[PDB]
């Protein structure tokens, strides 16, 4: 339990770190948008966007949920998918029976 | 047992990545609005390039800790041992999806050719029915039919109750 | 009285015993055979009792004739708005959405089967029921219903059809995001259904630009991050898109019909997006699309933008996967390499001696990295190596570390003999991918065509 | 003793056009009354779309019992998406014969009707209310008896009832103040407050107004020979979607 | 044609 206990404690501390980061971040958003006293918006410059395009347990969380969400959602897709195939095929064979029956009616 | 805490993390990791992504989404345009005090109008394609970069950041970070755990597959972290199965399933499941995705197109093509056949049949039937003669006092005939019913049923009863040696369709 | 059907034949005979308490013209109900219907054709008239026909052994079973009553009515009466099957199917369907019907799952199978035909009826259901309002009333019936009909539907009017669909499709997308529930994947299933329909719209010589534009208009939605996040990657978005991407591969192979160069290349905003993700099937689809795009590539001059962007994909894709010289590139998927060195700061790696080269290979590309572990395990097993790759994830330093201790006897035998350097191991990892066995074979096969050495090894 | 069963009609048939072929089909001549009524005359209920058209048809060879007395009621309105429904009483099978004629004649398709718990409460509210000759509403109180029948594990709770005599109903209605639909307005909130029980959510089976009527899942049972108009209006408004 | 992309971009703006 200790390895999971210590890891839950570290990840809860990191979650709290991220909560404070988000709170102070949105506070900064609010204050710098208050500096944006106008409702208008500054065209985000390509050069400024370029230099943002030049400067930048966490991964285990990222691996774990990208993979687990890859797990059931896939099985749900094929299962819902294959469920559609089996009954639409049943329609198709009933469809072909009526067509085959009606085909001889046409000859009749 | 340890499974309780394992599942606590299985949900807290969803929380962690959700929040890390919104933290990136705040950080990038906080830096942009730091460059210009009111840079809030980043464009759709600009936003999409930012999204692409963040997706590449997912790539790099999950690669980073996959390297951390698998570069020395030492199995000391019990979580790594679970990540092994969690990785195995993700690539084991793929083939069935690929094959069914391929096969349904052929099945729907069968449906389409059946529908085209059927449309041809309906066109022919409509033409022939339009070319046909139209569809067309029976008081005596129905009375004759009532006489038929009475005769046939009355003997169907009496012959049975007379022990008749060859019961037959009286018509 | 067939043997295999005795249980069914006995059951229906049992059911007939259990269920009891457990003029000149002829009526359609009175007839007993197709031949009799044929003979009394000008004497037959249809009773005006709609409900009886539409819903439910040597002696005749009129259920067999009831299979044809609907078609007969649509032929005797010229199938039109006054045709009685049109009203009943609409009526019960309205009751189904109202939940007033006792058992919608009992009625709907008749509705979807019948409404799959009679295109004008199929349109009427679509116009009346393919809207946001009926999505509010019942999503399950609508998705079950519309998915049943719309793959076989044909629009008699090209104009306004895509706009009607795009407006509707955007609403259901917002409906899923308004819920915020990934289990509200109705957008994804609807995407698969309409793209199955779009196959017919592109099989038609006309209304084919209609299918292409709708295909690309939808494909923008699937690739939005909130529906397909590389962290919160719900699969439904991926299979829906690779299906839509698949349609273009058939469309490219059926290029006997010409097309406008716009809406043939999926475009950079889509491809840098899928490259930024790492689902190997999605990567398999991407190259599988580009080999199909390759089949159309030589038909255009090299100095066309649409040819120039797709030359950038393969160059970056080859560099990202095999060439490994990414830092010298102007950008990786539109992102400058100066990140990559900086991103690996505050990014702890066991062997930091090689921080960079790990990410520039399929053996370290995250989903493909674990694949490469599986690839090498089979390669070692097929080779019957007594020496084994000590590390899990494969890379240059994991490769070289355990040979230097085995080097004096690696020269003779003990490990894969088709390899003497890391590039060869990456190659031999692809050599298994160069055959029909793998579902991911296309990533190696597609990129053999450009890397000359890899082509020779293939 | 007077039970009832209700069916829906998918088209606004003009029954008077076809009376003769029914008469020869039934081997008798049936009456047909016509009434244009304005049932929801209260202001919050409305002053428009009240123009329901009511038909009284009877199969009375005699009137010695419900089966012989069995009388049909059609009530419809053109603004109504499904325009008309049907009512009948008794065990007489001639009802089936006339229903068959309707469906075969007008090409109309018909189905039976059900009630919700809230529908039942509204119908019970409609049952007590009476209007004087001066066009003024009035209320007659009866000892209400709610009767439920839930499904629970191991039959832990099979059934339970809430009986409310006349005095308690009147007192609750007066405490709520001057109102027109006391069962929904006052009684049920009082029950919920005293017990935390949501009568609307609970599996109601019957609402019995002693000596006046019994309201049930599939039928209405009535002390009087006939149903007052608000009952039929509530039914029609319940038919819809 | 482009109005579809504009509406799609509006949805993108809403994301």
């Amino acid at each position: 339990k200790d390895v999971l206990d210590v890891y839950i404690k570290n990840l809860e501390n990191q979650i709290g770190n991220k909560r404070y980061f988000l709170k102070q971040a949105q506070g900064a958003i609010d204050e710098i948008t208050k500096r944006s006293l106008d409702t208008e918006g500054k065209p985000v410059n390509s050069e400024v966007f370029t230099e943002l395009l030049r400067k930048p347990p966490i991964g285990f969380s990222l691996t774990s949920n990208f993979l687990s969400l890859r797990a059931q959602s896939s099985s749900e897709w094929l299962s819902l998918m294959n469920d559609q195939s089996v009954d639409q095929k049943a329609m198709l064979l009933l469809q072909n029976n009526i067509n085959s029956d009606l085909k001889e009616l046409l000859r009749k | 047992s340890s499974e309780k805490q394992w599942e606590r993390i299985q949900q807290l990791e969803k929380e962690h990545v959700e929040v890390y992504r919104e933290l990136l989404i705040t950080l990038d345009r906080l830096y942009l609005i730091r460059k210009h005090n009111h840079a809030v109008i980043l464009s759709h394609t600009q936003q999409r390039l930012l999204e692409i970069r963040h997706q590449l950041q997912i790539n790099l970070e999950k690669t980073a800790l996959l390297i951390r755990l698998l570069e020395k597959p030492d199995n000391t972290n019990v979580l790594f041992t679970k990540l092994q199965n969690l990785l195995e399933e993700s690539n084991s499941l793929d083939y069935e999806l690929l094959q069914s995705l391929g096969a349904q197109s052929s099945l729907h093509k069968q449906l389409i050719e059946s529908r085209a056949e059927r449309d041809e049949l309906m066109s022919k039937l409509i033409e022939l029915s339009s070319k046909f003669p139209k569809p067309t006092t029976a008081g005596k005939q129905v009375e004759v039919e009532k006489e038929n019913e009475t005769i046939q049923e009355l003997m169907i009863a009496l012959q049975i109750h007379s022990g008749y040696t060859n019961i037959s369709y009286t018509i | 009285f067939p043997a295999d059907t005795v249980q069914n034949t006995i059951d229906m005979y049992l059911s007939e015993i259990h269920q009891l308490g457990a003029d000149s013209t002829v009526s359609l109900w009175d007839v007993t055979s197709l031949e009799q219907l044929a003979q009394n054709w000008p004497q037959l008239h249809i009773p005006n009792d709609v409900d009886y026909m539409m819903k439910p052994r040597k002696v005749m079973s009129r259920d067999s004739l009831k299979h044809l009553y609907s078609s007969i009515i649509l032929i005797k009466n010229s199938r039109d708005e006054s045709s009685s099957p049109y009203e009943w199917c609409i009526w019960q369907l309205k009751r189904c959405f109202a939940h007033q019907i006792e058992t919608p799952q009992e009625v709907i199978p008749i509705i979807i089967s019948v409404s799959s035909m009679d295109n004008k009826l199929s349109s009427r259901i679509i116009q009346t029921f393919c809207n946001l309002k009926y999505l509010k009333l019942d999503e399950l019936t609508l998705k079950k219903v519309c998915g049943g009909i719309l793959p076989l539907w044909k629009p008699e009017l090209i104009s306004g059809t895509r706009e009607f669909f795009v407006k509707f499709m955007a609403s259901i997308f917002m409906w899923s995001t308004r819920d915020g529930h990934d289990n509200n994947c109705t957008f994804s299933e609807t995407c698969f259904y309409v793209l199955q329909m779009i196959t017919n719209w592109v099989l038609d010589d006309k209304l084919i630009a209609l299918g292409l534009t709708l295909l690309h208009d939808m494909q923008s939605l699937l690739t939005l991050d909130k529906i397909f996040n590389n962290a919160t990657s719900n699969r439904f978005s991926t299979m829906a898109f690779i299906s839509s991407l698949d349609i273009l591969t058939q469309l490219s192979k059926q290029t006997k019909s010409d097309y406008a160069i716009q809406y043939l290349i999926v475009g950079p905003d889509i491809m840098n997006k899928v490259f930024s993700s790492d689902d190997p099937l999605l990567l398999s689809a991407a190259c599988r699309y580009l080999v199909a795009t390759k089949n159309k590539l030589m038909q255009y001059p090299s100095t066309n933008k649409f040819v120039r962007m797709q030359n950038q994909y393969i160059m970056d894709l080859t560099n990202y996967l095999y060439r490994n010289k990414v830092l010298s590139s102007k950008s990786l998927f539109g992102v400058s390499p100066d990140f990559f060195k900086q991103i690996l700061e505050n990014l702890y790696i066991p062997t930091a001696d090689f921080k960079n080269a790990k990410f520039f290979t399929i053996t370290g590309i995250p989903a493909l990295s674990y694949i490469c572990i599986i690839i090498l395990r089979r390669l070692e097993t097929a080779e019957n190596t007594k020496i084994k790759f000590t590390s899990g994830i494969i890379n240059e330093e994991t490769f070289n570390n355990f040979f230097r201790v085995h080097h004096d006897e690696i020269g003779q035998h003990g490990w894969i003999k088709g390899v003497n350097n890391i590039h060869d191991l990456r190659v031999k990892i692809l050599m298994h991918l160069s055959n029909t066995a793998n579902p991911y074979r296309d990533i190696a096969a597609f990129l053999f065509t450009y890397l000359k050495s890899l082509s020779k090894y293939s | 003793p007077y039970t009832w069963k209700f069916l829906g009609i998918s088209k606004q048939l003009s029954l008077e056009n076809g009376i003769a072929k029914l008469n020869q089909l039934l081997n008798l001549e049936v009456d047909l009354d016509i009434q244009t009524i304005r049932v929801p005359s209260d202001p919050d209920g409305g002053t428009a779309a009240d123009e329901y058209i009511r038909y009284e048809m009877r199969l009375d060879i005699s009137n010695l019992d419900e089966g012989t007395y069995s009388k049909f009621i059609f009530l419809g309105n053109s603004k109504m998406e499904v325009p008309m429904f049907l009512c009948y009483c008794g065990t007489d099978n001639r009802n089936e014969v006339v229903l068959q004629w309707l469906k075969a004649e007008y090409g109309v398709i018909m189905w039976p009707i059900k009630f919700e718990q809230k529908t039942m409460i509204k119908l019970a509210d409609a049952s007590i209310v009476h209007v004087t000759k001066e066009n003024i509403e009035q209320i007659t109180w009866f000892s209400s008896k709610l009767y439920f029948e839930p499904e629970t594990q191991d039959k832990n709770l099979r059934q339970f009832s809430i009986e409310i005599p006349r005095e308690s109903c009147e007192g609750l209605a007066l405490g709520y103040g001057n109102t027109m639909h006391p069962y929904n307005d006052a009684i049920v909130p009082y029950i919920y407050n005293e017990t935390g029980m949501a009568v609307e959510r609970l599996p109601l089976t019957s609402v019995i107004l002693a000596g006046h009527t019994k309201i049930m899942r599939e039928s209405i049972v009535t002390s009087t020979r006939s149903l007052r108009n608000r009952v039929l209006a509530v039914v029609l408004q319940s038919i819809q979607f | 044609n482009d109005i579809t992309q504009d509406f799609l971009n509006l949805i993108s703006i809403s994301s």
